């Protein structure tokens, strides 16, 4: 079963899934050299036994080298990659309990993943936010935050940038009143439906505060709305 | 089906009821640097009456692992993914997430697991990551997080990972164990009648990354441990930290089995 | 199993079951999926058992092709299988 453990090591020979295959088959053949030696064919077995031992030790060495080359460079551009090495230091980490400023911007960047899920739920609100919303965007000033923004797309300025992303939030809680301002345009007895129909203007009128000639367009879209459902 | 293509199946799990042969099952590709540039995933439930274009498709937001189903019962399916985010489905619906379990502060890690608990009337979850921080989940109504330990070894590295839990066989008062991949199966309780430091076992002796464990049914309590490539079986007693039944040591490293 | 426990069902089936009779038209409706269904396994099986036979090491095979005709032939006789299916469902409903 040497030759078992020398046949599946040579033939297959997250990143560290290596480390973890020479250590696991290393610890895994110490206990057998530990087991026998509690003198004839202990002299060929103690061939195969050293160079084998020794030169997978060679490579567990060398895969430190080159992937603290690796980790070194990644962090360089950094200043996909990122879950790769947080992962990556996570595990040799695990195993090296079993640099110092890497793992402090690795801190910062968890902390700071905080606010890198509040990134997200910028770039949602510039997904989901219109023909109602081109008399606001038309009358808005929103492009002096993104263009603090754009300057911003190329320290404390992160964190400055995270209450820009919240003054800008309250700017998609504005784009939100309009959405819901559209919807509830959308939305004998004649007197009834006649009073309905004006409780609904007036509440889009009243929510609402160029800009008067597009309320009076969303206004003939609703009274064109009201004659294609009321003449049903 | 031929969409069943560039995707692993890293699961299949089975329906629970006696006679319908559904089974549900889970594709997916971990070592994401090569997560697929094509197809998001969506897991399938096919039958054996007929080897159908899958009944209903689930789609998620991201990649499904280990969706476990809900139990006895031909309503409602579990899910994992990536992210952290469970999920939940019915039947009548061929559609993405019925009651996405959202993100909250901690778990933001994957998941290899919805494991039930016997939460009677109703129904429960929890999860396990390679951060630790094993996280209980509600019941019936969901979005909370019911008993959120971010559990801890006792010598704090509290990076302790799991697969694949086993629970009771006899009436299921929370005790059980947890598939630690570093190559020491832990165990726990949840009840701490000790302060909330109550994680008993390390079995330690075990080989490299785990990936087995079962408990063993039809009459006793003596759990499995296929994980490496040994394929043991051990016992629960704190003077037998060690195998009874070893066997083979093997070629072409184990995965799994039960 | 795959490509003789599906034809060998298909000629087992009864498409015809006991004005109202319009009901058997709603019968016919479903058991025709059902044959469909297995027909396109089958379909599929076959297919794959090409698959199996070539997609395979052999070192004594990299300077000798597989042939064709020949496969068409097994193809040829999955074909004839069928139709021995649907010409034995048709009779024993006529019956």
């Amino acid at each position: 079963d040497l030759k078992d453990v020398a046949d599946l090591f040579h033939q297959y020979k997250p990143y560290s899934g290596a480390a973890y295959w020479v250590r696991g088959l290393m610890e895994r053949i110490k206990d057998p050299m530990d087991r026998l030696l509690t003198s004839e064919l202990f002299r060929e077995i103690q061939r195969t036994y050293d160079h084998l031992w020794e030169e997978m030790t060679e490579y567990r060495t060398r895969a430190v080298d080159a992937w603290c080359a690796q980790v070194a460079a990644t962090s360089d551009e950094k200043l996909p990659a990122l879950v790769r090495l947080l992962r990556e230091t996570k595990y040799f980490l695990l195993l090296e309990t079993s640099s110092a400023k890497d793992l402090f911007a690795s801190a910062d960047t968890f902390r700071q993943q905080i606010s890198a899920l509040d990134l997200i739920c910028s770039i949602y609100n510039k997904v989901q936010r219109l023909a109602v919303e081109k008399p606001l965007v038309q009358q808005k000033l929103d492009a002096v935050e993104q263009a603090l923004n754009r300057g911003l797309a190329e320290i404390d300025t992160y964190i400055k940038e995270c209450m820009e992303l919240v003054k800008d939030v309250d700017l998609v809680l504005n784009t939100i009143k309009d959405n819901v301002k559209a919807t509830q345009g959308i939305l004998f007895d004649e007197l009834n439906d006649a009073f309905n129909q004006l409780i609904q203007q007036r509440h889009s009128e009243i929510r609402d505060a160029k800009g008067a000639a597009s309320w009076r367009a969303y206004v003939d879209y609703f009274s064109n709305i009201v004659i294609d459902g009321f003449s049903a | 089906d031929p969409n069943n293509i560039k995707r692993s199946a890293s699961y299949v799990n089975w329906h629970p009821d006696g006679s319908v042969p559904k089974v549900v099952v889970a594709y997916s590709i971990l070592q994401f640097q090569q997560q697929p540039a094509g197809m998001p995933l969506s897991s399938y439930i096919w039958d054996v009456n007929n080897p159908n274009t899958p009944e209903y498709e689930m789609v998620p937001t991201s990649q499904i692992c280990c969706a476990k189903f809900n139990l006895k019962d031909n309503n409602l399916v579990g899910a994992g993914q990536y992210n952290g985010q469970l999920a939940y489905f019915d039947v009548r619906k061929g559609n993405g997430p019925v009651e996405a379990t959202p993100i909250d502060i901690s778990h933001r890690d994957p998941i290899y697991d919805f494991a039930w608990l016997q939460s009677k009337t109703g129904t429960e979850c929890m999860t396990v990551s390679t951060d630790g921080n094993v996280l209980w989940w509600d019941l019936r109504k969901m979005n909370e997080c019911v008993e959120n330990m971010p559990l801890k070894e006792k010598n704090s590295e509290t990076t302790v990972g799991g697969v694949c839990l086993e629970y009771d066989t006899n009436a299921g008062p929370t005790n059980f164990m947890v598939g630690t991949e570093q190559g020491q199966i832990f165990s726990c309780n949840r009840k701490a009648k000790n302060p909330v430091d109550r994680v008993k076992y390390v079995l330690s002796g075990h080989h490299g990354p785990i990936y087995g464990l079962r408990r063993n049914p039809f009459n006793s309590k003596y759990f499995l441990s296929i994980g490496d490539w040994t394929a043991r079986v051990w016992v629960e007693d704190t003077a037998v930290k060690t195998p009874i039944l070893t066997t083979k040591y093997h070629p072409t490293y184990l995965t799994g089995g039960t | 199993n795959r490509v003789d426990s599906n034809l060998g069902a298909i000629s087992s089936t009864l498409l015809v079951e006991l004005e109202g009779f319009v009901e058997q038209n709603r019968f016919q409706k479903k058991q025709a999926e059902l044959l469909a269904i297995r027909n396109e396994e089958v379909r599929r099986a076959i297919e794959d058992l090409y698959t199996l036979v070539r997609n395979y090491p052999r070192e004594n095979t990299e300077d000798v092709l597989d042939e064709k005709e020949v496969s068409l032939l097994v193809r040829h006789y999955s074909k004839n299988m069928y139709n021995a299916i649907m010409q034995c469902t048709l009779n024993s409903l006529q019956a």
